[PDB]
């Protein structure tokens, strides 16, 4: 210390004899806490089925440290929507979250804003599956916000929302998805396509009839799929020109 | 007319620019060849998803049919990588009793 | 006094300025007043 | 500029002479022609395009009354929303050239009062169309028609 | 049967697209005894890539013989036994993931101590 | 040389662009001072014809060099990118018949694909 | 060098531009005079279009001129291999960027084993590009490789790998003591400074974010390519701002696949 | 548990997502776009700004503009990307003039995709977004009017013509034409605002060619020719005859170099002492000549080539200072004249002659 210059942090930190208590306190603060963050994301991959949840904590703990990797992907499409993962550092009273595209969060011991978290991020990751989707079926991306501001207020985190358009033109389809109130997805149609469409004596030309003027509404339970993004793919490929 | 045969004919498009007896040339080529490419491709995946789509309003037990087979083939599969574990378990107990 | 300044990094010039008042009968509650302040020393 | 000057003097003294493509062609033409080969071998649209765009909210139709098929139009709209009461029909007079100016909506006072509730609809409309740029749109005006009507529910209850 | 050959038929172009890749990725690599290694991988997965539009003309075949339903009639607006099957084999592999579960829970225990133990040595 | 060609080529090519500018101002003032009313001395007028073709003669003859300097830097490069005379022969055979294997197994194959 | 060849097109582009130029000039004065309603107009349209062709003339020459300023200086059948080589190797190039932009494959599924000299042989080949960057590999704890990249005298690394696929990275600063007392390398600490904790969050996003199925040669090779741009931290500004210090921090963010500054609050 | 605070979530949420409309609308309103405000869009989770004429163009017919403004529905702006900074702009046209072979055969109403972004400077909703979508709509304009002489002269075209290229694609944005009898070369035209030209470009998309396109080394040329007049015809008949010489020439050594002059006006030169001009023409017929010559002061040499001595009595065959004058050929014997045989090696007949 004396030649090579050290500073007040350097020498309060050679000399500073924490006790037995506090060590053992703080490790068995640690084993509550990575337990509790073990818990619920094993209670939300049991419970929920809709995206799903994966973890994979590291070989190498400390005695006040453990990490997760977390993803959130659908069931059949692992190598589409790979854009939602989370590394999780579980310290002694602290959880602190790396998102993939740069956001950091840190969260406290209680077990409540876990779970709210990745409800949240269970919510975006159903809008960004069906973009990365449009990208793969040719469909053209109109609109995309993640975190929408209109509409009913969500309890948990913000909702999301994309529309996009059939490559042939004519259809769309839009989803807004929220943590509480999850998915009204519904569909747009060109006009001389409803017929119980309301017509008006201002639109004198048959070419105002290929503007998508009216939006339908899908009823989601009852379509056909086993997931939400294979929903969403059976309802792309049923908006396309019937090749046959 | 019959998708896969302008999937076979697009794609043998693709390598047209080589088997024959600058950089712009090569570029405008490529971007057109791969982009009719994959638009036939997309075709037809639409194709077979609305066949798919079809079959499972029309005959809905073929669907539960595969998912039969799916979940029997994930007992399967668990089954074995618990086995394979256990081996390694008993190998690593017999090792760490002798210490 | 008891303000906080939410500034919107997307776009600067922008404050969502949040006011904190007491409502006067419940004592363990409080009254969020939201402003909209712009910004050009 | 350089090295092509005295071709823009020559040029440009001999404009207005009414046989100079004739000098232009018998200097110009036999040269080039060896070297290079021989030569060669109703209702106004934009309304109607937003009638087209518009939220099924709104049911917009001409006036059975009213000049028709000549500059300004005119529409008697509607409104349908199960969230939003039914209201007086509202009357619009789009003028010709539409677009760069601002249409304009016709006043009735007289259906908006007898009634404390349409006389809230009426106050925050003309308040709402205060509050307007100038030269908008057919369907700013029908929005805040819309949202006139939110406001005038919301305030009364 | 023919609702999975339509999914085979889906995987199928999804690999040619893949293979081609594949192809055009060791045709960028390739600089003029690994020649010959690379010669051999070049027409073994042209060799795979012309069996995968084999294969393909034949599912075509097979989902396109076996609509009168036309689409966009399918998708709902607002306004036996092998049930009993699916829920047998449902109860049984609910039980496998608990048993599983409980098999990860004692081997992330079992790492998390070791490594705090052996942690604390130095 | 090829640099050095350009240099010299260069000056020629300014000098050809300006005779054949004055030489066209000259021919086109004396046809307008014939077409218009006007007197004007016969002269050494100095066809404008034959200053064009001269500038055209001038460009092959720099487009010739340029494209000779390239393919010869091209040339290098490629030959730098791929010490007895026998080795080099081997070595550019089995080059060779490398790349007549590589092409012939894609015709063979994209062939094989369909007809 | 190819910067030879580039001047060589680019002059060779220069002669036909200043031969189609001149011929235009000569073809446009050829027509003569046009009609176009105003003879005001006329006038103007035909001055404008001369004076234009002209200005080209003179711009094309110019061009050529600092071309030559900045100018340096059986058989057939290898030729004809050699171009057909490099236009394969060109057009495959494209075609897999194309392709791999735009992959149709969404399920592994149809109808991590390694020994550690090969993690030791890729690390070392990364170690041998980037001269500015030292990796010292090391194995306390197992199979589990962890590594100290140096970087300049700005940054100490600490990678902490599992089975050649980087799990953990902690940034530090140079001076930083990134040993514990017995000289172990320490693998849980913090770096005592707001900067170094957030690009130990960027480095965390980075590893979450080149993440290639399975091949992790390209991953670990992109990672350090991505880390390498760290060198110009405390002399880049922002590209957003302009400025070095936003809220007493510099540029932190290093933007993937195209390796630009920014303050993380400037996204 | 209510320590989430929504409404507050929900006005930064509000503000972030319709704050970038503002910007944009002021910028519309700075070059007098006339628009429809800032309106939700159909859904309620959506924001849009639909734009109601956009200003004519400058430089093009007032029957261009008329059947523009009469052909668009839609050009709605819509807000998308991460960040919320990438503007798309969807353009819908009706009576589309020409379809293509690519299947766009469908209903009358293409729908073009322009998508801007700025910088991280210069904010969302700029001077340069609303630049940026006048200099496409000013490209979709300019070509529009040479895809409505094409579609107009398309019933009555000279029949050979129509056996030699029909359209594949046909975005509103470029114009990509596929000619050759199998079908298998393509050029594309496509207004560049940039340099304010029209860009010309070549490829090879088919399964019988050669190596290249054929008519790259022309390239310059045709380019100078399109933008000195904007007419398909014409470049359809300057492809259907220097085709089939310039499929010829391109199989020479290289020795043998090419300086293309003006267009049909290829120029061979051999070694250097050596040149000799080819001359496309109609009906298959192309004209050679004997370079080195004048085609004025007959006595006097051109500057760098020597003349080639009895030139005139070898292409005589395949039919003093008489080597001067063209000779007519029939692309066949321009094919006997060009294509390597063995000598009555593999050298070409020409070659053997100048060697
Ligand atoms: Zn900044």
């Amino acid at each position: 210390s004396g030649p090579q210059a050290f500073d007040k942090n350097e020498i309060n930190s050679l000399q500073s004899s924490e006790g037995l208590l506090e060590k053992i306190i703080k490790q068995a603060k640690h084993i509550f806490l990575r337990s509790r963050a073990a818990a619920t994301i094993d209670s939300l991959a049991s419970r929920i089925e809709d995206p799903q949840i994966q973890a994979h904590w590291s070989n190498i703990n400390d005695v006040y440290e453990s990490s997760v990797k977390v993803l959130i992907t659908s069931q059949g499409y692992e190598q589409i929507c790979k854009s939602i993962q989370l590394q999780l550092n579980i310290g002694v009273e602290q959880i602190r979250v790396v998102h993939r595209d740069g956001r950091v969060i840190t969260l406290s011991y209680q077990e409540q804003e876990l779970q709210d978290f990745l409800l949240s991020q269970m919510s975006q990751h159903q809008v960004h599956a069906v973009q990365q989707l449009a990208k793969v079926m040719g469909w053209q991306v109109l609109s995309f916000s993640n975190h929408v501001g209109l509409g009913p207020i969500e309890s948990i985190g913000n909702a999301s929302a994309i529309t996009v358009a059939s490559p042939s033109g004519d259809y769309a389809i839009s989803v807004r998805n929220g943590p509480e109130s999850g998915s009204k997805i519904m569909v747009q149609f060109p006009r001389n396509q409803c017929k119980d469409l309301p017509k008006s004596d201002v639109l004198q030309d048959n070419k105002w009839s290929h503007l998508r003027g009216p939006f339908k509404e899908v009823q989601w339970n009852k379509m056909e799929g086993r997931n939400f993004v294979y929903k969403m793919e059976l309802l792309m490929s049923a908006l396309s020109p019937c090749l046959l | 007319s019959t998708l896969v045969d302008e999937l076979e004919s697009s794609f043998e498009a693709c390598f047209a620019s080589l088997v024959s007896q600058d950089q712009e040339e090569i570029r405008t080529g490529v971007d057109q060849c791969i982009q009719k490419f994959l638009d036939i491709a997309r075709q037809t995946e639409c194709f077979f998803l609305q066949k798919r789509l079809q079959l499972s309003v029309q005959k809905p037990e073929q669907v539960i049919k595969e998912d039969v087979s799916e979940l029997r083939n994930e007992l399967q599969r668990k089954d074995a990588l618990v086995q394979k574990h256990l081996t390694k378990l008993r190998h690593w107990q017999q090792v760490l009793e002798d210490i | 006094k008891n303000k906080l300044f939410i500034k919107l990094t997307r776009l600067p010039q922008y404050y969502i300025v949040v006011e904190m008042l007491e409502v006067p009968n419940k004592p363990t509650q409080l009254s969020y007043k939201y402003y909209f302040m712009s910004v050009n020393p | 500029q350089y090295l092509c000057q005295p071709l823009l003097d020559a040029v440009l003294a001999n404009i207005r002479s009414p046989v100079f493509n004739h000098s232009l062609y018998r200097t110009f033409v036999p040269a080039m022609t060896a070297i290079h080969g021989p030569p060669i071998t109703s209702i106004p649209s934009v309304l109607q395009g937003e009638v087209a765009r518009l939220d099924p909210k709104f049911l917009v139709n001409l006036d059975p009354s009213h000049c028709s098929n000549n500059g300004t139009v005119h529409l008697i709209c509607k409104l349908d929303d199960k969230d939003l009461p039914s209201v007086p029909p509202l009357e619009l007079s789009v003028p010709a050239d539409y677009p760069a100016q601002s249409p304009l909506w016709i006043d009735r006072q007289w259906q908006y009062d007898a009634n404390p509730f349409l006389q809230s609809v009426h106050r925050c409309m003309t308040s709402r169309l205060l509050q307007l740029p100038d030269k908008h749109s057919v369907t700013a005006l029908l929005n805040t028609w819309a949202q006139s009507v939110h406001q005038a529910c919301l305030s009364a209850a | 049967n023919t609702a999975s050959l339509c999914r085979i038929g889906q995987e199928t172009v999804q690999d040619i697209v893949y293979r081609t890749m594949e192809i055009f990725q060791l045709l960028r690599n390739m600089q003029l005894g690994t020649y010959q290694d690379r010669l051999t991988k070049l027409q073994d997965n042209l060799r795979q890539l012309s069996v995968l539009f084999r294969k393909l003309r034949l599912v075509y075949d097979k989902c396109n013989e076996n609509d009168p339903i036309p689409v966009e009639q399918l998708i709902p607006y607002v306004e036996s036994e092998e049930r009993r099957e699916i829920a047998e084999v449902n109860k049984k592999l609910k039980q496998k993931n608990q048993q599983l579960k409980q098999i990860m829970d004692q081997l992330r225990n079992l790492i998390w101590d070791i490594n705090a133990m052996l942690a604390m040595r130095n | 040389d090829p640099v050095q060609r350009y240099k010299m080529l260069i000056p020629q090519l300014k000098e050809s662009l300006q005779t054949l500018m004055k030489v066209a101002a000259q021919n086109l003032i004396q046809n307008t001072n014939i077409d218009n009313g006007q007197k004007s001395s016969d002269g050494p007028i100095q066809r404008f014809d034959k200053c064009l073709e001269e500038f055209y003669a001038l460009c092959d003859q720099l487009e010739l060099c340029l494209r000779l300097a390239h393919e010869c830097l091209s040339q290098s490069c490629d030959s730098a990118k791929h010490l007895p005379y026998p080795q080099y022969l081997a070595v550019i055979k089995a080059q060779i018949s490398c790349a007549k294997d590589i092409h012939t197994a894609l015709l063979d194959c994209a062939n094989k694909v369909t007809g | 060098v190819s910067v030879n060849l580039e001047a060589f097109s680019q002059a060779i582009s220069a002669i036909q531009a200043l031969r189609s130029s001149v011929s235009r000039v000569f073809d446009c004065l050829k027509d003569g005079m046009r009609n176009k309603e105003t003879l005001e107009g006329r006038e103007k349209a035909f001055i404008a279009h001369f004076q234009d062709n002209l200005h080209s003339v003179n711009r094309d020459l110019n061009e050529l001129e600092r071309l030559s300023n900045l100018v340096g200086k059986l058989y057939s059948q290898l030729l004809q291999a050699y171009k057909w080589s490099n236009k394969l190797q060109y057009h495959a190039g494209l075609a897999s960027g194309l392709l791999n932009q735009q992959s149709l494959k969404r399920s592994a599924n149809q109808m991590l084993v390694l020994p550690p000299q090969y993690v030791d042989d890729v690390i070392s080949r990364i170690d041998r590009m980037f001269p500015e960057m030292s990796i010292h590999l090391s194995r306390p704890n197992g199979t589990s490789a962890m590594l100290l990249v140096t970087l300049g005298k700005v940054l100490k690394v600490i990678v902490v790998m599992r089975s050649l696929f980087i799990d953990r990275t902690i940034v530090k600063g140079y001076n930083e003591n990134v040993y514990t007392e017995d000289g172990k390398l320490d693998i849980w600490s913090k770096s005592n400074y707001q900067v170094f904790q957030k690009v130990t969050d960027h480095a965390t996003t980075a590893l979450l974010h080149y993440q290639l199925p399975q091949m992790p040669d390209v991953v670990v090779r992109s990672f350090m390519t991505w880390l390498r741009s760290y060198i110009k931290l405390f002399q880049a500004p922002c590209q957003r701002c302009g400025k070095f210090l936003q809220d007493g921090l510099p540029p932190t963010w290093r933007d993937f696949r195209t390796l630009e500054a920014f303050h993380d609050t400037c996204r | 548990m209510c320590a989430f605070n929504k409404v507050l979530a929900h006005f930064v949420a509000m503000c972030d997502t319709n704050m970038p409309f503002v910007g944009l609308r002021l910028e519309l309103s700075n070059l007098e776009i006339p628009h429809q405000g800032v309106q939700v869009e159909g859904d309620g989770f959506s924001h849009a700004i639909r734009l109601l004429k956009i200003p004519p163009c400058k430089g093009i017919t007032e029957e261009t503009q008329k059947a523009l403004d009469r052909s668009l529905l839609d050009c709605t702006f819509r807000l998308q990307g991460r960040n919320n900074r990438t503007w798309v702009a969807e353009l819908v046209f009706a009576n589309c003039p020409l379809n293509g072979t690519s299947t766009r055969e469908q209903g009358p109403s293409r729908h073009v995709y322009l998508t801007y972004e700025n910088l991280l400077s210069e904010p969302v909703g700029g001077r340069k977004v609303v630049e940026m979508f006048l200099n496409d709509w000013n490209s979709i304009a300019r070509l529009y009017e040479c895809v409505l002489e094409f579609a107009r002269s398309l019933p009555d075209i000279p029949a050979h013509l129509n056996i030699f290229s029909e359209v594949r694609v046909y975005n509103y944005r470029k114009l990509i034409l596929c000619y050759g009898t199998t079908k298998g070369s393509s050029i594309s035209i496509q207004w560049n605002s940039i340099h304010q030209k029209f860009h010309i470009s070549l490829g090879t998309v088919g399964p019988n060619s050669g190596c290249s396109n054929c008519h790259n080394t022309i390239l310059h040329q045709l380019q100078e020719m399109f933008n000195k007049t904007p007419n398909v015809v014409q470049l359809l008949q300057v492809l259907f005859d220097t085709q089939a010489p310039l499929n010829a020439i391109n199989k020479l050594p290289t020795c043998f170099s090419i300086l293309p002059q003006s267009s049909t006006h290829i120029r061979l030169a051999f070694r250097n002492m050596y040149c000799i001009d080819i001359y496309c023409r109609s009906r298959g017929v192309v004209a050679i000549r004997d370079g080195a010559y004048s085609l004025f002061d007959n006595s006097k040499l051109v500057e760098g080539f020597y003349p080639a001595p009895g030139l005139k009595t070898f292409l005589n065959m395949f039919v003093s200072w008489a080597a001067s004058i063209p000779t007519i050929l029939t692309h066949s014997a321009l094919n006997i004249l060009l294509l390597p045989s063995p000598t009555p090696y593999l050298c070409s007949p020409l070659e053997r002659f100048l060697g």
